[PDB]
């Protein structure tokens, strides 16, 4: 059975807050297609010979 | 068939007669005389704009 995710629990209370003291500059990628290959066909040359 | 006949380097086996492409059309053929081996290629063609 696939592991749905890493189990975690955050300590919540109604008078406590958590504030970062440091940062981290991260770089991520993302690939997106734009245009495929333009194609054309010949009717008679294909249907006939 | 209509096409251009050129010298071919294909090493036919002695019993082999034709040569077929992906579309099962005779690509390389053996002439009855001289037992020569040829290539059959459609003549130059294309689109006009
Ligand atoms: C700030 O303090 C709170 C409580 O004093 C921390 O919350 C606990 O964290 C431990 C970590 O091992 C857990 O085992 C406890 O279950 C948490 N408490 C509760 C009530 O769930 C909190 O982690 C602290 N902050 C940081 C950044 O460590
Ligand atoms: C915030 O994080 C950075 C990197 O995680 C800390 O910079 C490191 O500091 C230690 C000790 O000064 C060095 O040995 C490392 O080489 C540093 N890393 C880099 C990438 O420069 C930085 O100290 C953290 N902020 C604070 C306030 O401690
Ligand atoms: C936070 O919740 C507890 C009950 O879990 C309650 O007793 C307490 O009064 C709350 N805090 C405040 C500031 O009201
Ligand atoms: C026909 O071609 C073959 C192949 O070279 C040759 O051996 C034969 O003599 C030819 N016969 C005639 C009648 O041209």
């Amino acid at each position: 059975t696939m592991s749905l995710g890493a189990e975690n629990s955050v300590a919540y209370s109604n008078n406590s807050i958590a504030i970062p003291t440091n940062f981290t500059i991260s770089v991520t990628t993302e690939i997106l297609p734009v245009s495929m290959t333009k194609t054309s066909v010949d009717c008679t040359m294909y249907i006939c010979g | 068939g209509t096409g251009v006949l050129t010298e071919s380097n294909k090493k036919f086996l002695p019993f082999q007669q034709f040569g077929r492409d992906i579309a099962d059309t005779t690509d390389a053929v053996r002439d009855p005389q001289t037992l020569e081996i040829l290539d059959i290629t459609p003549c130059s063609f294309g689109g006009v704009s």
